[PDB]
């Protein structure tokens, strides 16, 4: 689970290795908002 | 409100607040006990107690809590009728009782010395041991040498010859002998005049008298 | 230890009011910058 | 929570409850005093426990907070023995100790009486101080005028004429002498037929001089 | 939490906690109960804070809300010194005021046992009653059967009997017996050698009309 404030959030190799991360995983937006709650 | 719930602090108050245990020292508590209500898992506690035993499990709506219990907490068994304290270490029953918790009478007795002698308003509750009758003397006693607290008839039951100087908290103590029969108190000056003087007394009278 | 003693300030805004973190939402800010001054038990006039 | 930690919570619940306390006595707290508990600073410490001298230092994390004590404040002095309930102005010793904790055993049971001579079966554990004899009576005892409860072959140790009615209750201190030698209480009657009736009985079983 | 303050949730806790309360059994409460602080409501309490009899009135924030009270929990009663637990449906009356107490002041002392029998050095004072005497055994006596501590004169009178074996505290209760007049306790061995084993002695020291 990563929620960036930076835009760029690269991976590592060592998260996909401890558990499963596909190499081309689909990935969806969440909006989280240190301001508010997720948006 | 939401981060810390009102029952989460509620439940917390009740379980760790010192409270008089329902616990029948069964190995398993019981399937259904009241809501809030504590039980102490005793040692070698099979079936349920969740609280390791020696630790009090509370029923919160049939969640048996494991609360660690706080020192210095009374835990009365309500099966047993003993007080048993969390010294934070380990479970002691403390002084007690079998369906007959003591109660000492705090009597306060404040009498006007007057005349040559008064008998003090506090009469031995029916059935109660004495530990100690306390005199004070509330204002100087102007002749009486010294006080004389007794039972009527007698000035010599307790603290015989006590003091008539003023502020002076002198003991007549029933000690090994306790008047449990209900009986008054009287009290006489010191072979002299007791007006002008006023007593005060802590009359001590625990009492086998309350259903537990 | 050595004297060097902390003083731990949780900021309080005064647009928000004295907010309290609910529904597991932190405590806003929007005070802008404010400094908390620390007065000597001794001295009325801080020595620092 | 976030800004009042669950922790200070906790720390305040430690100190909220009644606490074991120990009175050393020492101007200066212990560098190590046991966490969760509080070791009261005599009035007039110094250095540490600074705040308040006179107030209990509790142990939480390290961190000795001085609770200032309020009316009825207790906490049990763990050096003295005594429970000392602070009145708030200053401290009060409850009336007695020396880990001498009074054990208790439930003995009430329902006698059911038949025959003028009854026994009860609760004899008193050795070396167990009896405050008093607890008596109820259950059912209605047929016929009956008189309780004899006492020690076989004398009834006369607990009152020998107690009231014999259905739910009467005779609860009464068997005099100053308190009986720590083991005893039935068999319930004879003075002329009295028990028939028909049932009678609750008990004895405050108190051990003392029990530790922990 | 902004839906209950910080404070709104420390008046709760401190209400909730158990409370030394005065009871003055009034038909109305005194016109200033303190914050965080109760009287007692007797059954038939009407006026301020009389909302249900046989509850406690306390006022916070101006406003005399009756708490409910919680079985367990103690609500002593100051007023009369006596220590009430709610039983949730009347205020149970537990052991008990006065201005004066019967303060605890145990005096140890550790005197090694030795030839055939040691005085304790645990002198009893003028006017204190004995609850019991310990005789924890801190070394092994070698050839000493049993701590007879007892009163000067009589070692038999309580405690005749209380093995002499190492790592046992041999606490020996003076229980028909209060010994306010002092006593000097004289621990022998049974018939027996007391040399190379030490006693740990407590005597406990009770003083009625002790000062707050």
């Amino acid at each position: 689970v990563i929620l960036a404030d930076t835009p760029a959030a690269t991976y590592t190799a060592a998260e996909r290795a401890a558990d499963g991360i596909a190499a081309p995983f689909r990935v969806a937006v969440s909006q989280i908002s240190e301001t508010t709650g997720p948006g | 409100g939401q981060h810390v719930t009102h029952n989460e602090a509620l439940d917390m108050i009740d379980a760790l607040a010192p409270r008089v245990v329902l616990s029948d020292s069964l190995a398993t508590p019981p399937p259904a006990p009241p809501d809030r209500s504590a039980w102490i898992v005793p040692p070698g506690g099979s079936g349920f107690g969740g609280a390791g035993p020696g630790q009090i499990a509370l029923r919160l709506g049939g969640v048996w809590h494991a609360i660690t219990p706080a020192q210095g907490a009374r835990w009365r068994v309500l099966d047993r009728g003993a007080a048993v304290i969390w010294s934070g270490t380990s479970w002691r029953p403390a002084d007690v009782a079998l369906g007959s918790t003591l109660g000492l009478a705090t009597i306060e007795a404040t009498v006007t010395a007057t005349g040559p002698s008064v008998t003090a308003p506090a009469l031995i509750p029916p059935r109660a041991i004495v530990l100690g009758v306390t005199s004070w003397t509330v204002q100087a006693v102007t002749g009486a040498t010294s006080y004389r607290v007794g039972v009527p008839g007698e000035p010599d039951k307790f603290g015989a010859s006590l003091g008539a100087a003023p502020g002076s908290s002198n003991i007549g103590v029933v000690g090994p002998f306790a008047t449990y029969a209900p009986t008054d108190v009287v009290v006489t000056a010191e072979g002299a005049d007791f007006t002008g003087g006023t007593i005060g007394l802590a009359a001590s009278v625990i009492l086998p008298g309350a259903p537990v | 230890g050595g004297g060097d003693t902390s003083l731990s300030w949780v900021p309080r805004s005064r647009l928000v009011g004295t907010t309290w973190p609910d529904n597991g939402a932190p405590i806003p800010s929007g005070e802008g910058l404010e400094r908390y001054q620390v007065t000597i038990g001794p001295t009325a006039a801080p020595v620092r």
